[PDB]
């Protein structure tokens, strides 16, 4: 009854990266009825229309945008568009001026360049700027470091895993103490 | 403390009080035939299923008129 | 050069031996063949690889440069010693 | 050990390089050629092949990783229930 | 801020509208809205603020990751004043090369040699020794 | 007395703290004797021997 709170915003400010979980492993009639509304924009996110779902939040929008100051969601309505770009960056690497620009809702040459490299800045992301004949094209390149620098990737793994078990080798080294302690 | 829920279960008995037993036979139309069913997959059931509730929800039946024009 | 890529290539041994390439190829295998080198290269593109082999006369830079890698790796030896024995040591014991 | 070896090769290679320099009655230095030679059989390699055997001994790392906590986990089970069992109960039967 | 005060002023919404542009960082909807703004005498203010967010936006613009060419600067950058190549020769002290823009020291870096991580993974060992084995 | 508790407490201070490095060399030396009677118990049992019933 209380964890809706905390999942709610939790959520709210995961569905920011592009990537939402939705409630998968949790089965309570309370999350869902709190979830009701915010399910079909929640859902929205990841499709990515501006016109239409612009319209669709202030329509039967209540009470998650009568929370208060509308920060967060006035911060979404053009984060739509960034998280949509991130899909992109999941998507192929060659970017078209009518397929993909149109499929964006977004037909011109300067803000295509401009704001997928505003996506480029931004460091999550891997691509490779060239301009041979007027296309950007991008090497994508999200290839997990199997087989490359393991050793630097997972060192940091095995000591801070090794950490957290090892204080839970001390929880379960000083428990005993206070067993043995009175007898 | 534990004493903090209560006005959070009172806004329950107020989104609670908004409809009431609305949802729960409206959206149990669809719950009827999720009842028993994992939830784990009806996340990505219900995610291509709202995805195509739009346009294109079964578009097996166009690809065979696809297959000349494209 | 001992270290400091001892790969090589075949620009040195045709400018020292003033042989065509044609022939560098029976070069080093007239050297394999004669069983003062088992150097085995693995190459793409022409290189030079070597592997164990003797002076048999005299060296006086190897004799100062062993000096000099050979104290080398005895101070860093011992500097491993110290670094590890020295908390090891108060920790363990 | 490193003080084995410390011991060993500090005290050996002093008197080596005093008999270098300050050495006659031939010592056999036919020998050092093979020594300075076999010591040069090692010039630092560069541990660019070997990459993927620091990932073969760190994956086995990872193994002892996995028996240590999950082991361990399995040793913490006895003393995790006895030290509540046996408190509760001896102390609600204490009086 | 968002206060319901008036709520219906341009002025009031200016500043959340350009920093959510800020966000977007689309350069030409505010250089296309400069001649939006009123009679308000604050414009010479906006202009300060597009003069303190010209290093950062040219500055990101210029990242130059594997390389830009100059048609795409020419349009992007500002007028034909040559201030930022020359500022920028001076600041970023790059090379200029036949009318194009290169980028060096770009994923250049020499992988490590292995020894450090390893003599660090030993002091780890150590300190492994050291936990597992204190009370004993 | 009120105040006199203070340091006349600190002499049961060092004497509860010195037992701290004495049961760690209890408790990290009758382990060694442990595993040394171990060991010895355990090499008793040889393999040659007869086989009954």
């Amino acid at each position: 009854g209380f964890k809706q709170t905390v999942h709610k915003l939790l959520i709210v400010v995961e569905l920011l990266l592009g990537e939402i979980p939705d409630r998968l492993q949790f089965r309570q009639p309370s999350l869902k009825r709190s979830l009701m509304p915010y399910f079909l924009l929640t859902q929205a996110v990841r499709t990515g229309n501006l016109a239409k779902f612009n319209q669709v939040l202030d329509q039967f929008g209540e009470k998650f945008q009568a929370d208060g100051t509308y920060t967060l969601i006035i911060r979404l309505r053009h984060n739509v568009i960034k998280t949509g770009v991130r899909m992109i960056s999941l998507s192929y690497s060659r970017i078209s001026l009518a397929d993909i620009a149109q499929k964006l809702q977004l037909d011109s040459p300067e803000d295509a360049e401009f704001i997928v490299a505003k996506a480029i800045r931004d460091g999550v992301i891997e691509a490779s700027i060239n301009h041979e004949k007027g296309y950007v094209q991008s090497k994508e390149m999200i290839d997990i470091y199997s087989t490359r620098e393991p050793q630097l990737a997972f060192h940091q793994r095995i000591s801070f895993c090794l950490d957290i078990h090892n204080m839970s080798v001390k929880a379960m080294r000083f428990p005993p103490k206070s067993y043995n302690k009175d007898l | 403390m534990s004493e903090k829920k209560q006005p959070v279960d009172l806004g329950l008995l107020e989104e609670d009080d908004e409809f009431e037993e609305f949802p729960a036979e409206d959206w149990a139309g669809l719950d009827e035939d999720e009842d028993a069913h994992v939830w784990e997959d009806n996340w990505d059931d219900d995610n291509v299923e709202d995805d195509f509730s739009n346009q294109l929800r079964a578009e097996l039946e166009k690809h065979g008129y696809k297959m000349e024009t494209s | 050069r001992p270290a400091n890529h001892r790969q090589l290539t075949f620009e040195e041994i045709a400018k020292s031996a003033k042989i065509t390439v044609n022939e560098v190829e029976l070069l080093v295998m007239k050297a394999l063949s004669v069983g003062l080198v088992k150097g085995s290269i693995d190459e793409v593109d022409k290189r030079v690889h070597m592997t164990w082999v003797q002076p048999r006369v005299l060296d006086l830079q190897q004799i100062k440069g062993m000096k000099d890698r050979l104290e080398f790796w005895c101070t860093d030896v011992k500097s491993m010693e110290m670094l590890v024995e020295h908390q090891a040591h108060d920790i363990l014991t | 050990h490193g003080l084995k070896g410390l011991n060993s090769k500090l005290l050996d290679i002093r008197s080596y390089l005093e008999k270098v320099a300050t050495g006659k009655l031939p010592i056999n230095h036919q020998i050092i050629y093979q020594l300075q030679d076999v010591f040069n059989l090692l010039p630092d390699v560069s541990l660019q092949e070997f990459v993927k055997a620091f990932y073969l001994k760190t994956n086995d790392q990872m193994v002892v990783v996995y028996l240590a906590s999950l082991i361990r986990s399995v040793v913490a089970l006895h003393n995790l229930i006895n030290n509540k069992i046996a408190n509760r109960d001896a102390e609600k039967k204490e009086g | 801020l968002p206060a319901k005060d008036i709520q219906t002023n341009v002025y009031i919404k200016h500043p959340v509208s350009l920093e959510q542009y800020l966000m977007e960082g689309s350069y030409n909807k505010v250089f296309l809205a400069k001649g939006n703004i009123p009679a308000e005498s604050y414009t010479f203010f906006i202009d300060i603020l597009l003069d303190t967010i010209r290093d950062e936006i040219a500055g990101c613009i210029e990242k130059a990751y594997e390389k830009i060419l100059f048609t795409e600067a020419t349009r992007i950058l500002f007028f034909n004043t040559p201030k930022k190549m020359t500022d920028y020769a001076k600041k970023r002290g790059w090379v200029l090369g036949p009318n194009n823009y290169y980028s060096f020291a770009s994923q250049q870096q020499k992988p490590e040699d292995t020894t450090i991580p390893s003599t660090e993974l030993a002091k780890q060992v150590i300190e492994y020794a050291r936990q597992l084995e204190m009370i004993v | 007395d009120l105040y006199s508790r203070y340091k006349k407490l600190q002499q049961e201070l060092e004497f509860l703290e010195v037992q701290e490095e004495y049961i760690k060399d209890e408790q990290k030396n009758l382990k060694k004797e442990f595993l040394h009677a171990q060991e010895e118990v355990k090499r008793i049992q040889s393999i040659p021997l007869v086989i009954g019933q």
